[PDB]
């Protein structure tokens, strides 16, 4: 079966209130009244939060609260704290011994002013061009919320093809981090005056420039 | 206090099979039923199927019937996932989880909901052969540097399998340094760097050497940063 509807992402400061929407049919979560929830923080196992729509295991904060509507069931985080930046996920029971998990929702809480990306782009190296290689690697850093859009550049002509960028990580002193790379041949590489990559996070865009 | 202890991780090349254990410590299997649930680096949840050993033969979802099979060992407290003919999109965390889609009575555990989680078990499905990644320095230069800092890295790139760790000077310089999770390229390798922000005043002075050990093929590189 296809899998629940889940909102992409959903933010909200300390102390807020929060609703992850989950939409199913009516042979799932419109027919039993068995929907769970689950949390998942970064590199960890899901965690039980939430069953029989809204019924907390033991130990689980009442902060979570659960509700149905139709075929659409809602996930509630009333008090937002940082501890409550993770992933959730809505499961329904299907019938006949089966189960569908939602698309999954990543929750954001707010609780960290705006910082403004630094971008750093580095050439391909004198090493990997004698392998006949060029990699460009931009690497952009201290930024919140995590959340950037990268775009490449070549004597001002976008450049798609060949473009790899990770997804942003938390760095050692909680703002974010991501990279992008432009890997390349050095033939092609030296058959453009200049490189440039943009990052354009919170709606400003930061640019950097580099040249054979 | 149930725990649920999953089998370690796994390397496989496509169209073979693959076959996870998950074990049950603190209570008895038999009273109990076992979810099997797979997460696609960087996706969602996926369920698989379900077994409860006193109700017979298991139930598998409709996208893995033909391919996935489940047992259960009574007597050793473990259930067995096997899923075959792998391609690379199996490449995922495999999961364990009680469960008991049932009307009957949950000893010790809930209707309809997976409770109790094992750690995951990380299995990759690749055409690739092992092999250890080329580190290449990252300069530090006068579009790296403002106001008397300078950032620095290393590029490592093209190793299979994950993963690599990165370090500066031996691990003795930790401030200021970020290691990025790796890119999958369309080569069937991977690639990540490491950066670090340093003052500019050292530059000349310090040396900065990163570090890196690609254990699955006992590769390890330390490269001079200048």
């Amino acid at each position: 079966q296809s899998a629940l509807t889940q909102p992409r992402s959903v933010s909200g400061s300390p102390g807020q209130s929060v609703t992850i929407s989950c939409t199913g049919t009516s042979n799932d979560v419109g027919y039993y009244d068995h929907v769970s929830w689950y949390q998942q923080h970064p590199g960890k196992a899901p965690k039980f939060i939430i069953y029989d729509v809204s019924k907390r295991p033991s130990g689980v904060p009442d902060r979570f609260s659960g509700s149905k509507s139709d075929n659409t069931a809602s996930l509630t985080i009333s008090g937002l704290q940082a501890e409550d930046e993770a992933d959730y996920y809505c499961c329904s029971f299907a019938g006949s011994y089966t189960y569908v998990f939602g698309t999954g929702t990543k929750v954001t809480v707010l609780g960290q002013p705006k910082a403004n990306p630094t971008v750093t782009l580095f050439p391909p190296s004198s090493e990997e061009l004698q392998a006949n290689k060029a990699t460009l690697v931009c690497l952009i850093s201290d930024f919140y919320p995590g959340a950037v859009t990268v775009a490449w550049k070549a004597d001002g002509s976008p450049v798609k093809a060949g473009v790899e960028t990770t997804k942003p990580s938390k760095q050692s002193n909680n703002k974010y981090a991501a990279s992008s790379y432009l890997s390349l041949t050095p033939e092609q590489w030296k058959s453009h005056r200049s490189y440039s990559c943009q990052v354009t996070h919170e709606g400003s865009t930061v640019e950097k420039t580099v040249a054979p | 206090q149930v725990q649920l202890v999953q089998s370690g991780a796994e390397v496989k090349k496509p169209g073979s099979s693959l076959k996870v254990s998950c074990k049950v410590s603190g209570g008895n299997l038999r009273s109990y039923g076992i979810s099997w649930v797979r997460q696609a680096p960087g996706q969602g949840l996926e369920w698989m199927g379900v077994i409860i050993p006193i109700f017979g033969t298991p139930t598998y979802a409709q996208k893995f019937q033909g391919r996935v099979t489940l047992a259960a060992d009574d007597s050793n407290n473990i259930v067995f996932m096997e899923l075959s003919s792998l391609r690379s999109e199996d490449t995922a965390v495999y999961y364990c989880a009680r469960d008991w889609p049932s009307i009957t009575v949950a000893v010790d555990a809930t209707n309809y909901g997976m409770d109790v989680w094992g750690q995951g078990t990380l299995v990759t499905v690749s055409s690739a052969s092992f092999k250890g990644p080329s580190v290449f320095p990252l300069a530090p230069s006068s579009k790296s540097t403002s106001g008397g800092t300078a950032a620095l890295g290393c590029l490592v790139k093209d190793y299979f399998p994950e993963p690599v760790t990165v370090s500066w000077n031996s691990g003795a310089l930790t401030s200021g340094v970020h290691t990025f999770p790796a890119v999958l390229q369309s080569s069937g390798l991977y690639s990540l760097s490491s950066v670090v922000t340093v003052p500019s005043s050292s530059l000349g002075t310090q040396t900065y050497i990163c570090n890196v050990n690609h254990k699955p093929s006992n590769t390890k590189v330390d490269k001079k940063v200048e």
